């Protein structure tokens, strides 16, 4: 229940954070507020799924047409 | 009960002494009646899954039970955005 939703609240975090991320890059593309969105929502999250996160960042920082 | 009818056993345990809640929790009842043989009846209760999970709830230890949607799962909702195209050193993005 709560504990267990305290597990998805990180993931809901990570959920959080997942949209503003993107959003922020995926204007960033065809071409601001997305990235700290995430980056502020990214200040107050867990440690494993906050640091998949960021690699995922990393990744996003190394990716390309193939890699999209 | 035992034999697998366990239609039967309800219907007289539902007003009986001891009662179903109770039987769920303490099985120190000293009435006779009050008791059933355990596998034979379990493994005859086999037509009754809901029920089953329903009378007795399960004594699962405190490890987190079945999750049936992964981050890249429930991120595929939103279509491109399903993160098994990356990711793949995290099982949660299963």
């Amino acid at each position: 229940e709560h504990l267990s939703q305290c597990q998805n609240l990180t993931l809901y975090q990570g959920f959080c954070a997942m949209k503003y991320a993107i959003y922020a890059l995926c204007v960033n593309s065809h071409q601001s507020t997305y990235l700290a969105r995430c980056q502020q929502y990214l200040c107050s999250i867990p440690d494993s799924l906050c640091l998949e996160l960021l690699e995922n960042i990393f990744s996003l920082l190394l990716i390309t047409s193939a890699d999209l | 009960l035992l034999e697998g009818h366990t239609l039967l056993a309800l219907a007289t345990t539902m007003y009986s002494p001891g009662g179903v809640s109770q039987v769920v929790q303490n099985e120190e009842n000293e009435n006779c009646l009050k008791k059933v043989d355990p596998q034979l009846l379990k493994m005859a209760l086999t037509p009754y899954p809901k029920l089953k999970t329903a009378l007795f709830p399960q004594c699962t230890p405190p490890s987190v039970l079945p999750s049936d949607i992964t981050i890249y799962h429930l991120i595929q909702s939103l279509s491109p955005f399903d993160p098994s195209r990356l990711f793949g050193w995290q099982s949660a993005n299963t």
